């Protein structure tokens, strides 16, 4: 398993799925910092400084983009899911033992955001993922650590 | 009955409806080009009711509603008025 390659295929889905997001055009005008109240669930822009930090984002991400039914947000959470395998591996070549990230076990309040409002729930969801994703392809150079 | 000597029912099975916050009267607008709707709403913030002057308004979370549109018709509720409207264009699955 070539490490060179695999740091570079990483950094792609990260683009991967941050242009994904780039082309839903509800979602460009919407502020990825911007606190939004009942959203605070969704891992949005907090320092995210480590790659077990990067898996479990990851892992809420993909547990609240499963639910919403769009084509697109399959997709995003399925890339998600490859994501997290990426980091997986690169932990192994740098003699980590990541475990496996469950989502939040806290999923029974969700459903209430995705009845009542589900354009709110996707705007936010997708907005603050393509920020964390920014900063995660912004720090994969600095060495992340486990 | 309302006419004679009638029998109470008994009563219906209750029904409770807890409410959220942030209140819109209405809820939803169907209208044609050209119209005109107005639109009301109540911002409670820690089981209190704002003043109306604090309440702003948004559109798709996009943009800021100009202040000009703004109209003060109580001290606890805020209403917007829009004229001249446009055919709502669709993003996505969503028409309005």
């Amino acid at each position: 398993v070539p490490i060179q390659k695999v740091q570079d295929d990483t950094k792609t889905l990260i683009k991967t799925i941050v242009t994904r997001i780039n082309d839903i055009s509800h979602t460009q005008s919407v502020s990825s910092k911007q606190k939004v109240t009942g959203l605070d669930f969704i891992p949005g822009l907090h320092p995210i400084l480590t790659l077990s930090k990067m898996d479990q984002t990851l892992a809420v991400y993909q547990q609240i983009l499963t639910s919403m039914p769009s084509r697109n947000v399959i997709q995003i959470s399925n890339d998600l899911e490859n994501l997290r395998d990426l980091l997986h591996v690169l932990a192994f070549s740098k003699s980590c033992h990541l475990p496996w990230a469950s989502g939040l076990e806290t999923l029974d309040s969700l459903g209430g955001v995705l009845e009542a409002s589900g354009y709110s729930t996707e705007v936010v969801a997708l907005s603050r993922l393509q920020g964390s994703l920014q900063d995660m392809l912004w720090q994969l150079d600095l060495s992340p650590g486990c | 009955r309302l006419d004679g000597p009638g029998i109470w029912s008994d009563w219906s099975t209750p029904r409770v409806f807890t409410t959220q916050d942030v209140i819109y009267f209405p809820p939803k607008i169907l209208t044609s080009v050209g119209s005109n709707v107005s639109f009301h709403c109540i911002y409670k913030k820690e089981n209190k009711i704002v003043p109306s002057k604090e309440i702003v308004w948004w559109m798709n979370l996009a943009e800021k509603i100009p202040q000009s549109q703004y109209d003060v018709v109580s001290d606890h509720v805020s209403k917007v008025t829009f004229f001249n409207l446009n055919e709502t264009k669709p993003r996505g699955k969503f028409t309005y």
